[PDB]
RNA sequence: AUUUAAAUAAUAUUUUAAAAUUUAUUGAACUGUAAUGUUACAGUUGUAUGUACCAAAUAAAUAUAGUAAGAUUAUUUUAGUUGA
């Protein structure tokens, strides 16, 4: 059942407060989505960073090497 | 990443197979036309290591 | 040639298994201590135990005695607590856990299945493949035995040896399988076939969680109950016929007066290593319980009926009381502390043991004494290890100083020195306990109370005109206030002074007293 | 509220709810074995729960029986 | 049967730390359960990695009269009963007066 | 102890400094923390790109009776650097495999061998001793069986 | 020393199962056979009339005692057994089964060459047995069903009375010198009242938690002293 | 609810109508086997939605 | 109470109310009260026995 | 996953003032002791006081400034409710 509109407004305000001058900017989502996760990597400075692009953290871990030691 | 940036890989780097979740859901799913359906259905690979 | 030295990967000497790390951590996490093996009894110790004498007579329960035996985690404690039913001491539940050897000492309690009243005994599980001497004694005393086994663990050479021992001793034993809810029909067939081929006979299925087999178990025991009743009545007829001797006449007198009277619950309390188990062993005349140097030697209360000087009673030993600081870290010992407190709350007399080697009772000892006083049980204080303490006079002076410094009725508590190994003043301790119970049940005259109050008023708010003793077991006095203002009660200092006066005059020395402020209406 | 119980509240609830046995709570005539199964879903779930665990005793007995049969 | 027990057929969603995080901790060289920490940032990861030794000696190397081969004073940290606060305490090695006998000197030293 | 007490002793803040620290730190804690610049995650390690003749000369100077399996991968707490052909480069794990990749790119035949030998069928020897307990787990047959 | 393990078969040829096996010997003898192999049964005779028969029986006994328990230990899905028959004979044999119940078991005799050392004879017999197992596994029909049966089959090496000397009793102790990525999140996840508290106590790292006021007071007192 | 745990398969939508519109306009060649790389190069999708 | 009055007022606006404020929320006149203090929770059983 | 949008931008958030507390340091020329004007002892503190505000002095700091308070720079204006 939907939460009370007052509390929903309070939470949406807490999401809005990030950028207040820009009225065109839609409020932040409760849970991050693909576009929000990928925008940072899409930016140019991150566009060059190949290790953080296309959901690198979201994807499951890479297979470790045949021989692996930590000492 | 390799598919989106083939320029950076002059040679076909060994492609790791997906995880167990991927194998169960998509890669080896006849309904989804998983690209590993044929490999999963094969039997010689279970028959002998050589195959 | 080109190789690196072998070396551990995880740094700091840690372990990849949080369970291994937990067991390394220890007490704060694993509160339950491991199984206690049989103690090393020397030849001299055996000789001294043989030389001991029983200061009280242990009574053989006339009802059928049935003992449950088997390996650890076999469901024996669960079956025991399902069968048992205590109408007089609620909260007597044996500790049950998934660990091994949780039951430290043998326990006994009255149980009934289908209107058949008998006494059932739980014994510690096999440890090192050799049951403890207390378990052997209890099994031998018991009239019948139920050997309980689980299905998630195949039979073991320890169980085979126990079965052979029971066969050698000719103990009538019935085989039960207590975890049949974890097994399926096809596997049930095989396990039941193995149990049948064992040699005893058709193993009765049972499941403690499902409470299945209780109705079936009763049918198996009913022949034993009937034959035991026949033997009991035969013994009674023989006693009646041979009463002319005099010893049998005295036995008949005992067996009549025990029914004509009611048992008095004497509960022994103390810290983990006070020596209450040794004290009860000395009192009963042998090592019914087990005493070890380990702090928390026993984890469950034990009750032993017995008669002292022709007065029935049930001597009770408790696990031990620990401070909240320790209990919070180790809740489990907190559980056994709660179990002990439950029995203290229902005892008719309480005896607090404190090791004399310490030199004087501890603050926690005084706390326990005040707790029993508040509960309203005649409290007695006993200094143990008196044969080991060095400065007897200094220890006695310290004990007396502590008692005097105590503020409430505990100030009147009587301290007695008792030694287990040597066995000193045990008869005096029992006599004092009986005297305390008599004072507890003592009665006072209304005229005497009124005259005493009048004299006190002349000797030293709203006055009172009528004082009477309403209750009997805990002596409670009702004092009526000559005012209709419901909040104009008496000062706590005044009521404490009145209680002290009553204790001093009517000899309620080791007995707590209660007062009720009543207003007219 | 229980200080050191072997069974948590959920475990106690499970133990009390599993005490129910339709076999004792009702009767079942032979003709019904071929046309009716009151304990279908619950009994299937119970059998699956039993399968979840693996009993060393029964496994060893079955393995020994199979070894004897092989010869 | 009981509805308070998860059905064997049902599969609850994964909740604990993922294989990626556990692999990061293992690569750092810690047990998998070491992934259970109240809070962790880049600096905390560097601190708990162990590549840097946070120990010391009572006196500088040119003044330490006692023979400390590799033992150093180390502070151990213990959380309170509530995880809100932590207390630290320094620990020193077991200094035993070695009364040895040297063949060359022929006399106990 | 100031560090235990969490006292901010910094020369530019209060003119003080803890006495248990080191006066010179070659690389700050952030530099130590950044591992991608220290390990072989994605970064190339040998910047030299030799020609076919140079690769052949390197393989010639490599001594006989040497296999790639004889050079274990260095642990993670060791800098992943690939020196040139300065000396016995075949000892350096990263330089060896970087030269292997360069030879693969250039079409130069690689005689040293593979890092791991896949044993497809059951052939001699039939019994082997592995006191390190790694060969049995790493066996291709075992991996194949587990996957199946 | 070890309790709860199943009791090994008490045949006259199954002395290896009863004898305690040091872990060093098992590590030295590591034999891998096709897991579709189900059971290996070596059968030899107590006494042999002919000298060649006696040699064959001797090499069969040596092969059993040496490479029978190791096969079971290192496969965990193969039941290996040896039996001595109170009967004259000169042709000891080996019976190989497979997870396919429809597959006829294979019989491999012992055929010693004119003259060779015991070590060479045992090695040749082991090679022949391994080749036979591989051929049987390859010829098994319905390999998918065979693999399912392999998954469903229990471990047959539970009766081996191994003796770990210095490697460690637990698998973690034995593999302490290796990194194990094959962990289960559910198993590793600590399950205790304060798992974070206990983890931080175990490994001395503060979860960015403030120091204790008691510690501050003690430190100030020490500074004063 | 709807927790994006690591390894969860949360695919970004790709409207079949959008793909057909791209083909009709001419940014995607029907004669070739379409792939995510081809879509990216044709610019029918942006880097924001390539997770 | 607040809950009852608000529910009835906001749902049944034309709801009549029958109350005597003088004797509402008070005990009857033929009722006597006795608040007995107890030094500790243990004395409560003895007080109850005395009352009975 | 039957099934309609969009200008990917982030950095900020009055001002003055809490009995503050924290870190480090100095002061026995005043005062209070012991010693015979001088010496020795000092802020989890020396003997009412420790240099004309003893919760001392000096140096550093912008603590839940919030549920203290005060101040807050741009007249000629152009639309809804005045105790719910
Ligand atoms: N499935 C199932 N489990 C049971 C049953 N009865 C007991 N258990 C389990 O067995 C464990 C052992 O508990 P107890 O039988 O009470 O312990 P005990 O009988 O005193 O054995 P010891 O502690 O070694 O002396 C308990 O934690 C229960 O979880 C049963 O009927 N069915
Ligand atoms: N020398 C001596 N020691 C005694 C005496 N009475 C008790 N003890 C001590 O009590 C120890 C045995 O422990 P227990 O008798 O079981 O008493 P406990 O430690 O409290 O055990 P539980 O009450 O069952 O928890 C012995 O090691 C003795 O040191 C005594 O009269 N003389």
């Amino acid at each position: 059942r939907p939460i009370e509109p007052q509390y929903q407004r309070l939470y949406m305000s807490r999401l809005r407060i990030r950028d207040h001058s820009n009225k065109l900017r839609q409020p932040m989502r409760l849970r991050a989505t693909n576009a929000d996760i990928g925008s940072g990597s899409s930016s140019i400075e991150w566009e060059r960073a190949s290790n953080r692009k296309y959901g690198a953290m979201l994807a499951p871990p890479k297979r470790q090497d045949f021989e692996f030691r930590v000492v | 990443y390799q598919e989106l940036h083939p320029e950076e890989y002059p040679i076909f780097m060994d492609q790791e197979l997906p995880e167990r979740r991927g194998l169960e859901s998509l890669a080896t799913n006849p309904s989804k036309r998983g690209w590993l359906t044929r490999w999963y259905e094969d039997s010689s690979k279970y028959a002998h290591p050589a195959a | 040639s080109f190789n690196l030295p072998r070396e551990r990967q995880i740094l700091g000497g840690l372990h990849a298994d949080w369970r291994t790390q937990m067991k390394r951590s220890g007490s704060i996490l694993n509160d339950i201590t491991p199984a206690l093996p049989d103690t090393k009894r020397t030849e001299e110790q055996r000789r001294r135990v043989a030389g001991w004498r029983p200061v009280v007579k242990l009574l053989g329960d006339q009802r059928l005695r049935i003992a449950i035996v088997g390996r650890m985690n076999s469901g024996k404690s669960s079956l025991f607590n399902l069968l048992r039913l205590e109408p007089t001491v609620p909260g007597r539940s044996n500790v049950v856990r998934d660990f091994d050897g949780i039951t430290r000492d043998s326990v006994e309690g009255q149980a009934q299945l289908e209107g058949m009243h008998f006494t059932i005994i739980d014994t510690p599980g096999m440890v090192q493949g050799r049951m403890v001497e207390e378990a052997f004694r209890t099994v031998e005393t018991a009239d019948a035995a139920i050997f309980v086994t689980a299905v998630d663990e195949d039979i073991m050479p320890e169980e085979l040896s126990l079965m052979q021992y029971l066969h050698l001793k000719h103990m009538p034993v019935v085989l039960l399988a207590n975890k049949m809810d974890l097994i399926q029909e096809e596997e049930e067939e095989a396990v039941l076939d193995r149990y049948n081929s064992l040699g005893f006979g058709n193993a009765i299925p049972f499941s403690a969680r499902r409470k299945s087999g209780l109705e079936m178990l009763a049918a198996v025991l009913e022949p034993l109950y009937h034959i035991h009743a026949m033997h009991k009545v035969e013994n009674d007829w023989d006693i009646e016929d041979l009463a002319m001797q005099g010893d049998e006449s005295a036995m008949e007198e005992i067996r009549e007066r025990n029914c004509s009277d009611r048992f008095i619950r004497i509960a022994i309390v103390g810290r983990t290593n006070s020596g209450k188990s040794s004290l009860v062993n000395r009192l009963v005349g042998f090592e019914r319980n087990r005493a070890v140097d380990e702090k928390n030697s026993t984890r469950d209360p034990v009750e032993l009926p017995c008669s002292y000087k022709g007065r029935k009673l049930k001597l009770i030993d408790t696990a031990g009381l620990a401070r909240h600081r320790y209990r919070a870290d180790r809740d489990f010992i907190g559980r056994i502390h709660g179990l002990s407190v439950n029995e203290i709350r229902f005892a008719h007399v309480v005896i607090v043991v404190f090791d004399a080697t310490e030199g004087h009772p501890n603050k926690y000892d005084m706390a326990v004494l005040h707790s029993v006083a508040a509960e309203g049980r005649p409290f007695l204080l006993c200094a143990n290890k008196w044969d080991a303490v060095l400065d007897q006079s200094a220890t006695a002076e310290a004990i007396d100083f502590k008692i005097k410094r105590q503020v409430r009725e505990v100030k009147y508590s009587n301290a007695v020195v008792v030694s287990a190994h040597t066995g000193l003043n045990l008869t005096l301790l029992m006599d004092q306990a009986l005297e305390l119970y008599d004072k507890w049940n003592k009665r006072v005259r209304r005229a005497e109370l009124t005259r005493l109050w009048r004299k006190m008023e002349k000797s030293v708010v709203a006055r009172i005109g009528r004082i009477t003793q309403v209750n009997t077991r805990p002596p409670t006095f009702l004092l009526q206030l000559q005012t209709k203002n419901d909040s104009n009660t008496l000062p706590k200092a005044l009521q404490e002074m009145m209680k002290n006066t009553l204790v001093e005059e009517f000899d309620f020395r080791g007995v707590p007293i209660r007062l009720i402020q009543e207003v007219k209406d | 509220l229980k200080l050191s119980p072997d069974r948590t509240r959920n475990e106690e609830i499970q133990d009390r709810q599993n005490a129910f046995v339709w076999s004792d709570e009702h009767i079942f005539r032979p003709h019904q074995h071929f046309t009716h199964d009151p304990c279908s879903w619950s009994r299937s779930l119970e059998q699956s729960m039993k399968k979840q665990r693996k009993l060393s005793m029964v496994e060893r007995l079955r393995s020994l029986e199979q070894r004897q049969l092989e010869e | 049967f009981s509805t308070f027990a998860l059905n064997p057929e049902t599969s609850v969603a994964p909740h604990g730390p993922p294989r990626g995080l556990v692999n990061r901790y293992v690569s750092m060289g810690l047990p998998p359960w070491a992934a259970w920490c109240n809070k962790v940032n880049r600096y905390s990861l560097y601190r708990m990695s162990g590549v840097t030794q946070r120990s010391f000696l009572p006196k500088p190397p040119q003044e330490m009269d006692v023979i400390w081969l590799n033992e150093r004073v180390r502070e151990r940290v213990r959380t309170s009963r509530q995880v809100q606060n932590v207390y630290r305490q320094l620990k020193y090695p077991y200094v035993k007066t070695g009364i040895h006998y040297s063949d060359v000197l022929d006399h106990w030293v | 102890t100031p560090m235990m007490l969490n006292i901010q002793n910094m020369m530019w803040w209060n003119g003080k400094r803890n006495l248990y620290r080191a006066t010179y730190r070659e690389k700050t804690w952030y530099e130590i923390s950044r591992t991608g610049a220290f390990t072989k995650g994605r970064r190339p390690v040998m910047r030299q790109k030799y020609s076919r003749e140079a690769l052949q000369a390197a393989l010639a100077m490599v001594p006989p009776g040497f296999e790639v399996a004889d050079v274990p991968r260095p642990p993670q707490r060791i800098l992943a650097q690939s020196e040139g052909i300065v000396g016995r480069w075949y000892s350096n794990y990263w330089t060896l495999h970087s030269m292997r990749y360069q030879c693969l790119l250039a079409g130069v035949e690689w005689p040293l061998g593979e890092r791991q030998r896949p044993r497809t069928n059951y052939d001699e020897p039939f019994f082997f001793a592995d006191f390190e307990e790694s060969k049995a787990r790493r066996d291709y047959r075992s991996r194949w069986i587990n996957v199946n | 020393p070890f309790k709860g393990l199943p009791k090994p078969k008490r045949q006259f040829g199954n002395e290896a199962a009863e004898v305690i096996w040091p872990y060093a010997l098992l590590l030295e003898r590591v034999v891998k056979v096709h897991p579709f192999t189900k059971s290996i049964y070596v059968y030899y005779a107590q006494r042999q009339s002919t000298a060649r028969g006696k040699l064959a029986a001797e090499i069969a006994r040596s092969f059993a005692r040496e490479f029978l328990i190791p096969i079971t230990f290192h496969n965990s899905q193969v039941y290996t057994e040896a039996e001595m028959l109170l009967e004259y004979s000169e042709t000891p044999w080996v019976v190989l089964h497979s997870l396919d119940n429809g597959q006829k078991p294979r019989i491999l005799p012992v055929a010693p060459v004119e003259g060779t050392p015991a070590h060479t004879a045992v090695e040749q017999l082991l090679a022949e047995v391994v080749q036979g197992c591989e051929a049987l596994g390859a010829s098994v029909a319905d390999p998918v069903t065979a693999t399912r049966v392999l998954n469903e089959r229990p471990l047959q090496n539970q009766y081996v009375r191994v003796d770990y000397q210095w490697f460690g009793d637990t698998p973690d102790e034995r593999a302490s010198h290796l990194v194990r990525w094959e962990f289960e999140p559910e198993q590793i996840e600590p399950k205790i009242r304060h798992r974070t508290r206990h983890v931080l106590d175990w490994l001395n790292y503060d979860g960015n938690l403030p120091t204790h006021r008691a510690v501050h007071v003690n430190a100030m007192r020490e500074k004063a002293r | 609810p709807r927790n994006r745990y690591e390894g969860k398969l949360v695919f970004s939508p790709l409207r079949l109508s959008k793909l057909l519109w791209a083909i009709d306009t001419g940014r995607i060649n029907p004669n070739e086997v379409i792939t995510l790389y081809h879509l990216r190069q044709a610019n029918v999708v942006g880097e924001r939605e390539i997770v | 109470t607040r809950k009852l009055e608000f529910v009835v007022g906001k749902k049944y606006p034309d709801a009549v109310t029958c109350i005597r404020r003088q004797r509402m929320h008070r005990p009857p006149g033929t009722l006597r009260h006795r608040f007995l203090p107890v030094e500790r929770e243990r004395e409560k059983m003895d007080t109850l026995q005395h009352l009975l």
